[PDB]
């Protein structure tokens, strides 16, 4: 903020909002509760600038959780290979997945 | 005093509707305060159980958690029951 | 096809808003904001919504796009024009529609495109959560944590909403 | 007579009599002869969805009991 | 990102262009600024939601009473520039061109 | 007369939550080893039709952590019956 | 299955609602000392077929496609209204039934503005617009009211006002509330004093069935579920005769009355009612469960 | 699905009803009969009455989740939060009718 | 990255409990009463562990405990278990309150025969 | 306006302001921009004419259309770090988006086209809080957002601002007009600096309110708002063209005037970083806001320009405007080099 009234005054106006792993209603959790908690917690205290060097695994992984890129790149490929088996008839699936 | 109920007097002549609203909502306000059953709610919200109660590794001093969901121990609905 | 029902509500969405960004007469800009703002609320309660997808229809619909239709027929023409009647009118739908169509062959065919953004056509459901058996609705204690968490939030917004009837009895009024 | 007036009320009281029966009658048909299951939250969708597993015909209510113990 | 991404933001990006390029009515624009607000709801809930992010599911509805707040004074010009020339085509209003 | 059916009602429900709570752990117990069970059957499938893949190793994360990460929807039902995905999927949205 | 169940609800409205209208035209006369048709058909039952085949074949805009929106707007919206409704099982079962149904209803209002829109004449425009402002002024208290009983049933559940008033009726309880409800269905449905037709017809019965269930609920047995649809449809019957009653014995309001009547009198005392239901079971200890 | 195939079942039969309407009635060939700025103008009355009840339904938004609201802990600032949003809305409408906001008098 | 360690079909295997949401429930407040203990360990487990695969043996502990439960059941008190859990399976709701009279008969049942 | 009600509107002009100043949550930031642009189209209007509410359309159009943009921004800030925390922005689309939203919310270049119409089509009151009060809140997010900021972005905006600022102003005869563009080629320099140093962008932006409120507040003494009018005043309070000379030698930063010391301490700032062209460039451009002050003078001060007969009766009355705390301001506006070292107080 701008001017850090809250730290001074001691009173909570928006900070209960800003991170999903905050205290939520009947501790429900979100989805990336502990990718979010690593990262806060590996770049707590060291500034952004430091933060962007020295937690650049940690946030690699709150952001694969987040938006979740290269797990769905991993199942295109899979879905992709699997169908030209078929289409060439050299694979069938198990009597499962089917 | 007096000037004051005539006042009121005159309102609850001319405009009934109002002067309803207006001790209606000042019940509303006040009494939640003045009520000796308002306590009994936050606790009957505070004792519904929505989420699994995780138990606590017995490391060995923790004399008043129970071991067992029927010992004594532990905070208990009594209370709930009779009122 | 079911399966990729969130896509194709998606995609009713975007014609909508082709509907009224090309601008008709604000008639049929009107309606076709009502059908978007209805196949929107669909995509919401297809992602566990349900009250946020309701809040839509009660006060989106029902409430601000009356009061758009209300005031659109008070001081607009009051008679429409057949829509793409008008060149312009019409040659900004078909350039909607061509985009619309053209990112939709894109992601379909190779299961990815690439505008600003990276976007994998291999389904919405894929990331979907796996695990909940909790005896509530989250969407809704979520809301109702406004009243014990949002006490600034509320306060802030009842003031805007305050205000807001001082400031448009001000404009009106003409003196 | 005012009493020359009910055969009209009769005529709407079974119109709005039919749906409430049909649907209580139709959901009974088609569980069972048991109430038809509610789930509004994913607690009791869960457990329907364990019951359709368990149930060994892929139908939340067929229900099977201790007979399935061993 | 997911699919469904795609087409919301391709419809803030529609009801933009829709906003910035004007033609006569003024309420045609007032629409269009609407839709944006309407595709930012959808985002965002979208985001909320499926990210588990409890007690942001607040976020949607203080969005939508605050655009819908605005409107109420968009209208309101509008109607005013509307008594002024008995009609709200935007080009009536080029008085402060000098 | 309110207050007093209202306050009945608040204990039933405190009861029918606590058969529930009884009931978390062997669901909970089964729900692990169905999801566990459906992951191993996706990573043999894997291993068949990702065999002749140069550069492929099969069963890698994508995540730089050693941690366990619930399965997203797409990772479960990744090869299976579109209705088995339906009802996974949209199951709960649709029903009633 | 569920086809025939969908069948087997919107057929028997249409003709609940084609007998309506005998209803209404029977009640009114013998309130009025006269009889009512009892020429076509005996007792005239045969009137509102009568009716029917004769529009139809009767000879018959601004806005092409408008005209022809907002008949099915109206007519798609008033059956949407029933699918919650349960009786004493819904045909869907909503865990946000009453949210879904205030929905509905706002859209209401749309076909009121379309064919008012699509008339042509600049009269009848403005006599839309007079239409428009009651309907929504008088959604106002219906929103407030509902949301003031709701604190008493603890969700939006529908079937969870049958359980809530497993004791007994919430007119007891809520007579301030159901008395400016019942007046503002009537004011939402345009009916007399504020008038100032086959989805305007069903409407008045989903709303007298809605408001049987809000305030005099009918005891359910889950093993004997045809009992409760008698006795609830004996309630609905008897609310919408009461529309009929009402209308025989005023006058109509002026417009600006009846803004008033809800601007300057239900509305601050519907503001006040729902400030006394949120306090009254937290200090009570009577909050419902959530569930 | 079953929403789904209520809503579209409602509004099919409409639109059947609706467009035979339309067309029954020309079975009949009645024989042709010879029936040869932008403002109604509007008051802003009709204006100020639509905008009240917008702003006064977002505040109702506010309200709805009042009944699931009253089931935390925190009832203090809950009641204190719920009463604050309706007594604005009593200010509100107090502000409109000591100004004339709530007159239909020229 | 490495690769995700999943442990094999063989070590999934288990007898499982396979009677209906009904059935569970209708014994659902004697079974949090009986098998506690291992129940108790297994929550504990997961929470403590955050791991579906570090508490697999646990896990078939609770199974273990349930079927043993059911089967207590199904040699001193099948009838009064059976006449309960067909009142519970009947509701939509699966409401305990209308099936007092039927709960009580196995409430007895169990008192005495166990 | 009832003046109770005038008071509530501008306490809630400023309490949007300073919600966005306190606020550590991106929420709360975008709904103080909408409280604040909600409470300030009122002031706008209060006179009631054609070209009252055009100024009032023209600047809600704008104003509205940042504002969808910047809650863009921060939903796509969202998406990409699952955050609400006002702070640097998780992606360079979302910094793009924020830093043109805030662009348009400042009236910079080429986002500019509204500020000389809106502001001459509003009084001089309500002027002076759109071209003074109003830039605080979008200057305090670009203060905390600037780690993020594209500096190719940022500096071209800047650039064209003290151009377009600069050639805008003169070709006017308008003194909103003048003072509209004035304010635009002023927002040039705080963007320029904020890369650097963001204390640099505070001490201009407090001098520039209080050289920029001294201005409105001695144009409206006189209710003087065109050249001509302007260039009366020496023949009815002489005092005022000396204190009007005295600021407008100011606002062109020429020494040892306290208009000089922001100037002096951006190109030190922007020196130290090695950036020597582009403060050359704009210290000469800046030239042109200097010639169109120089005129201002000429018309006021320097010269006796022809009067009329009827100012003969106004010198018989004296003036009533409260002119607060135009003592003060001026003092500040013209003889606070001196001190420049207290800029710290701002670190
Ligand atoms: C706790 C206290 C909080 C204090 C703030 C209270 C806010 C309400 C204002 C009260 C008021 O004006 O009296 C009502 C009063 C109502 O009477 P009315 O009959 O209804 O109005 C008749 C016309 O309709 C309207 O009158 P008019 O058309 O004849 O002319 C009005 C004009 C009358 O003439 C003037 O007032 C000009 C002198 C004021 C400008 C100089 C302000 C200081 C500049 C900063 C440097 C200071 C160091 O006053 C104004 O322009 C009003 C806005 C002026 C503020 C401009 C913002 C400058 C940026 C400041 C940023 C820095 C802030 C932190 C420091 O209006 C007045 O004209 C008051 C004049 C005499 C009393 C002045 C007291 C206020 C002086 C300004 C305080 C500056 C604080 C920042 C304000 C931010 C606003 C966005
Ligand atoms: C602790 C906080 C530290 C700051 C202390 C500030 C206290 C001074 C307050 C002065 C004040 O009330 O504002 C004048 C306030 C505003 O009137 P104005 O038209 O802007 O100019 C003053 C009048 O000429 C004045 O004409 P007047 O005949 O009406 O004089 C009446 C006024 C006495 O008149 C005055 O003395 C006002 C002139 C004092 C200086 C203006 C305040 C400056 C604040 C300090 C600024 C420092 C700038 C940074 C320093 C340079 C950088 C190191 O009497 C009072 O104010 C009673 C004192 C109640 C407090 O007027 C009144 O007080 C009532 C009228
Ligand atoms: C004007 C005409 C309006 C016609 C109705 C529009 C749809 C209303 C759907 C709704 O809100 O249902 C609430 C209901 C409320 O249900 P619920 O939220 O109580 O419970 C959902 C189910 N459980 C509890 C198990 C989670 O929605 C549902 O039933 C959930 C969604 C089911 C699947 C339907 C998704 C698509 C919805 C229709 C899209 C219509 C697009 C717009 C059409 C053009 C514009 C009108
Ligand atoms: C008219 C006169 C107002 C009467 C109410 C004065 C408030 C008294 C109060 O402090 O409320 C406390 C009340 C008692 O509960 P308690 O457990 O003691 O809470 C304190 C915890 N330290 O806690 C309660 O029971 C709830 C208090 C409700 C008060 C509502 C007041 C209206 C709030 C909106 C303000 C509008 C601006
Ligand atoms: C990728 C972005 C995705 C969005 C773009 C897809 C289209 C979405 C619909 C948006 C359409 C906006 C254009 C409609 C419009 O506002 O036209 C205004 C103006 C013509 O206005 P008018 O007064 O009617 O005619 C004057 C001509 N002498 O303008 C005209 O001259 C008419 C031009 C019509 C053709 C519009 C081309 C598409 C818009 C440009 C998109 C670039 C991005
Ligand atoms: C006229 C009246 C204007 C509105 C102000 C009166 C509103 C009274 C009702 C709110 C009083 C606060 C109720 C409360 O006790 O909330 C406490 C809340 C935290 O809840 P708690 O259970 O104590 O748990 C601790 C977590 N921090 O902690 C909080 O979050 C409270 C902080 C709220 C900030 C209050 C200051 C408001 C000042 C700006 C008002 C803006 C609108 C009006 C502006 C006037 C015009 C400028
Ligand atoms: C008289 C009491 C009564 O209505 O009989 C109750 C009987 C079954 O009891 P029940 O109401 O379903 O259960 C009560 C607890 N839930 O239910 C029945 O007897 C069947 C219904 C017959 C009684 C009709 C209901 C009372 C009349 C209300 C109709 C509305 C009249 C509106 C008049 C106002 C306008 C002037
Ligand atoms: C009191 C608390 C303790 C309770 C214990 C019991 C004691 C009860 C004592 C209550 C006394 C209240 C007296 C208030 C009287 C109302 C003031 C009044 O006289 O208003 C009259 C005036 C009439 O208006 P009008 O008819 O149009 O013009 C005259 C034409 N002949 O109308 C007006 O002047 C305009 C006023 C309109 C605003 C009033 C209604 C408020 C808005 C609705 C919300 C109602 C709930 C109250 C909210 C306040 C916060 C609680
Ligand atoms: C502090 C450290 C930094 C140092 C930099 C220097 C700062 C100085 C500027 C700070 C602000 C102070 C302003 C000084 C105001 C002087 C006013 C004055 O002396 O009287 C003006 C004169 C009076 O007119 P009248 O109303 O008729 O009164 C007659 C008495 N019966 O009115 C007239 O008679 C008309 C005058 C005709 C116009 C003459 C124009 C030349 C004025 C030169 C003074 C202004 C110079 C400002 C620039 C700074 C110079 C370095």
């Amino acid at each position: 903020p701008f001017f850090d009234v809250q730290k001074r005054l001691g009173v909570d106006l928006d900070r209960w909002m800003t991170i999903q792993s905050a205290e939520q209603p009947h501790k429900i959790p979100s989805r990336c509760h502990a990718f979010e908690k690593e990262w806060i917690e590996c770049a707590h205290g060291i500034g952004s600038i430091r933060a962007e060097k020295e937690c650049k695994i940690e946030f690699e992984d709150f952001r694969e959780c987040l938006l979740r890129q290269k797990t769905m790149k991993r199942l295109h490929a899979i879905r992709r290979q699997r169908e030209k088996l078929i289409k060439e008839g050299k694979y069938t699936p198990p009597p499962h997945h089917s | 005093a007096e000037r004051v109920a005539a006042f009121l007097k005159n309102v609850w002549a001319k405009e009934p509707v109002l002067v309803a609203s207006f001790a209606i909502a000042g019940l509303a306000v006040i009494l939640p305060t003045l009520s000796p059953y308002t306590k009994y709610s936050l606790m009957i919200n505070r004792a519904t159980p929505y989420n699994y109660p995780v138990p606590l590794r017995d490391d060995g001093n923790m004399p008043d958690v129970p071991s067992h969901p029927q010992d004594p121990q532990g905070p208990s609905l009594e209370w709930l029951k009779r009122l | 096809m079911m399966l990729y029902i969130v896509f194709i509500l998606s995609v009713i969405f975007v014609m909508g808003f082709v509907g009224f960004s090309s601008k008709p007469s604000p008639i049929y800009g009107g309606l076709g904001l009502i059908v978007s703002g209805g196949v929107g609320c669909g995509i919401v309660l297809n992602f566990g919504g349900s009250f946020l997808g309701l809040m839509v229809f009660l006060i989106y619909l029902g409430g601000m796009m009356v009061v758009f239709g209300y005031t659109t027929a008070m001081a607009t023409e009051q008679y429409p024009e057949i829509w793409l009647s008008n060149k312009a009118v019409l040659g900004a739908f078909v350039t909607g529609l061509l985009m619309e169509f053209f990112m939709v062959y894109y992601v379909l065919k190779d299961k990815e495109v690439e505008v600003v953004f990276e976007f994998n056509g291999l389904g919405d459901w894929v990331i979907y959560d796996t695990g909940d058996s909790g005896f509530f609705s989250e969407e809704a204690m979520g809301i109702a944590a406004l009243y014990s968490y949002g006490t600034w939030l509320v306060i802030v917004t009842g003031w805007s909403l305050l205000i807001g009837v001082v400031v448009i009895m001000e404009i009106t009024r003409g003196n | 007579m005012w009493f020359e007036v009910l055969p009209g009320i009769a005529v709407m009281g079974v119109c709005l009599f039919i749906p409430g029966m049909a649907t209580a009658r139709i959901h009974r048909f088609s569980n069972g002869g048991k109430e038809k299951r509610v789930a509004h939250y994913p607690y009791q969708w869960y457990l329907m969805e364990r019951d359709r597993r368990v149930s060994g015909v892929n139908r939340s209510y067929v229900s099977k009991g201790l007979e399935n113990i061993d | 990102m997911s699919m469904v991404y795609m087409n919301i933001m391709m419809a803030f990006t529609v009801s933009l262009v829709g906003l910035l390029m004007y033609r006569s009515h003024l309420m045609s624009s007032l629409l269009c600024l609407e839709g944006m607000m309407l595709s930012l709801f959808v985002m965002a809930a979208l985001t909320i939601l499926n990210s588990h992010f409890t007690l942001a599911s607040m976020m949607p509805i203080i969005l939508l009473v605050f655009a819908a707040c605005e409107a109420a004074l968009g209208l309101s010009l509008l109607v005013m520039v509307s008594n002024t020339y008995g009609t709200d085509y935007v080009q009536n209003l080029n008085l402060l061109q000098c | 007369s309110m207050m007093k059916w209202n306050r009945e009602r608040r204990r039933l429900q405190i009861e029918d939550f606590e058969a529930r709570i009884a009931l978390m752990p062997l669901l909970q117990a089964e729900k692990d080893r169905r999801v566990l069970q459906m992951l191993r059957e996706n990573l043999e499938e894997e291993a068949t039709v990702m065999k002749d893949v140069p550069g492929w190793k099969v069963g890698e994360s994508v995540f730089h952590t050693t941690r366990w990460v619930t399965p997203m929807m797409g990772e479960l039902y990744g090869l299976r019956a579109s209705e088995e995905v339906l009802s996974a999927t949209y199951g709960f949205i649709w029903y009633t | 299955m569920f086809m025939i169940n969908i069948l087997m609800l919107i057929i028997p409205i249409l003709l609940a609602v084609a007998f309506l209208t005998l209803v209404e035209r029977k009640v009114l006369g013998y309130m009025q000392l006269r009889k009512g048709p009892n020429v076509v058909g005996p007792y005239g039952l045969l009137q509102p077929i009568a009716d029917a085949i004769k529009l139809f074949i009767k000879e018959p805009t601004s806005s092409a496609s408008m005209f022809i929106l907002a008949p099915i707007m109206a007519l798609g919206l008033a059956l949407t209204m029933w699918i919650p409704l349960p009786m004493p099982y819904p045909l869907i079962n909503m865990n946000l039934g009453v949210l879904f149904m205030l929905a509905m209803s706002s859209l209401a209002v749309y076909s009121i503005l379309w064919s008012g829109w699509a008339s042509n004449s600049k009269y009848a425009l403005i006599g839309a617009l007079r239409a428009v402002a009651q309907t929504i002024s008088y959604e106002v208290t219906l929103a407030i009211i509902l949301l003031s009983v709701l604190l008493m049933s603890g969700s939006f559940t529908l079937s969870t006002l049958i359980t809530t008033q497993e004791q007994m009726w919430l007119i007891l309880p809520a007579w301030p509330l159901a008395m400016m409800w019942f007046i503002s269905t009537l004011a939402e449905t345009n009916r007399a004093p504020f008038d100032l037709f086959m989805a305007e017809y069903a409407n008045i019965i989903m709303m007298n069935i809605f408001t049987a269930i809000l305030f005099l609920g009918t005891s359910h047995n889950p093993h004997m579920p045809e009992l409760y649809t008698i006795n609830f449809t004996i309630k609905s019957l008897l609310l919408t005769m009461s529309f009929l009653w009402i209308r025989a014995s005023y006058p109509r309001f002026r417009y600006d009355q009846l803004m008033h009547l809800l601007w300057k009198n239900f509305l601050p005392l519907t503001l006040a009612l729902c400030m006394w239901h949120v306090s009254l079971p937290i200090l009570t200890s009577g909050i419902p469960p959530q569930t | 699905m079953n929403l789904m195939l209520a809503l579209l079942t409602n509004f099919t039969l409409a639109t059947l009803l609706v467009i035979i309407a339309f067309w029954l009635p020309q079975l009949n060939v009645y024989s042709e009969k010879t029936s040869p700025s932008a403002r109604l103008p509007f008051s802003m009355k009709f204006f100020l009455v639509a905008i009240t009840f917008l702003l006064f339904d977002l505040e109702i938004a506010l309200l709805l989740p009042l009944p699931w609201a009253s089931q935390t802990a925190n009832l203090n600032t809950m009641l204190t939060m719920a009463l604050f949003l309706i007594i604005l809305l009593a200010v509100s409408l107090a502000y409109e009718w000591t100004q004339k906001g709530l007159e239909w008098t020229e | 990255p490495g690769i995700v360690e999943l442990p094999s079909l063989e070590d999934l295997k288990v007898q499982e409990v396979k009677v209906s949401s009904s059935v569970l429930k209708a014994a659902a407040h004697h079974y949090g009463a009986q098998c506690d203990k291992p129940n108790k360990e297994f929550m504990l487990c997961r929470w403590e562990e955050k791991d579906p695969r570090r508490c697999l043996e646990e896990g078939k502990l609770v199974n273990q405990c349930a079927l043993e439960f059911f089967r207590q059941i199904k040699r001193h008190c099948a009838e009064p278990f059976t006449e309960y859990w067909t009142c519970i399976d009947y509701s939509g709701l699966q409401l305990f309150r209308r099936c007092r009279k039927q709960q009580a008969q196995f409430d007895e049942c169990v008192l005495d025969k166990l | 306006m009832n003046p109770i009600i005038f008071i509530i509107i501008l306490l809630t002009i400023m309490l949007g302001t300073i919600i966005v100043m306190i606020s550590s949550h991106w929420l709360l930031v975008w709904i103080g921009f909408e409280m604040n642009m909600l409470a300030i189209i009122p002031i706008m209007m209060k006179n009631h004419n054609p070209r009252a509410t055009e100024a009032s359309t023209k600047y809600f159009l704008t104003q509205s259309t940042a504002s969808m943009l910047l809650m863009m921004a921060v939903i796509i800030n969202l998406m990409f770090s699952g955050q609400w925390t006002v702070m640097k922005l998780f992606n360079p689309m979302a910094s793009m988006l924020m830093t043109m939203a805030l662009a348009m919310k400042l009236g910079m270049a080429p986002f500019h086209f509204w500020v000389p119409e809106v502001t001459q089509g509003i009084p001089l009151s309500s002027g002076l809080i759109l071209l003074t009060w109003q830039k605080l809140a979008p200057m305090s997010v670009l203060y905390q957002i600037f780690p993020s900021i594209n500096l190719n972005l940022i500096l071209t905006l800047s650039v064209l601002s003290i151009l377009i600022g600069g050639w805008g102003g003169l070709n006017q005869t308008q003194l909103r007009k003048i003072m509209a563009y004035s304010s635009i080629a002023h927002m040039g320099w705080m963007t320029a600096v904020l890369p650097y140093n963001p204390t640099m962008t505070l001490l201009n932006l407090i001098i520039y309110i209080i050289m920029t409120s001294t201005m409105f507040t001695m144009f409206m003494a006189n209710s003087t708002t065109t050249t001509l009018s302007l260039s009366h005043t020496w023949n009815k309070t002489p005092i005022m063209t000396v204190l009007i000379l005295a600021t407008l030698l100011s606002m062109g930063g020429l020494p040892p005037l306290s208009g000089f010391m922001p100037k002096w301490m951006i190109i030190q700032e922007m020196t130290k970083n090695n950036s020597i062209i582009l403060p050359t460039f704009m210290a000469i451009t800046a030239l042109l806001n200097l010639y169109f002050y120089m005129r201002l003078t000429y018309s006021t001060t320097l010269t006796m320009f022809p009067s009329t007969n009827n100012m003969k009766m106004k010198w018989q009355f004296p003036l009533m405007k409260k002119m607060t705390f135009l003592p003060t301001m001026v003092v500040l506006s013209t003889m606070m080099l001196p001190l420049t070292p207290m800029l710290s107080v701002l670190e």
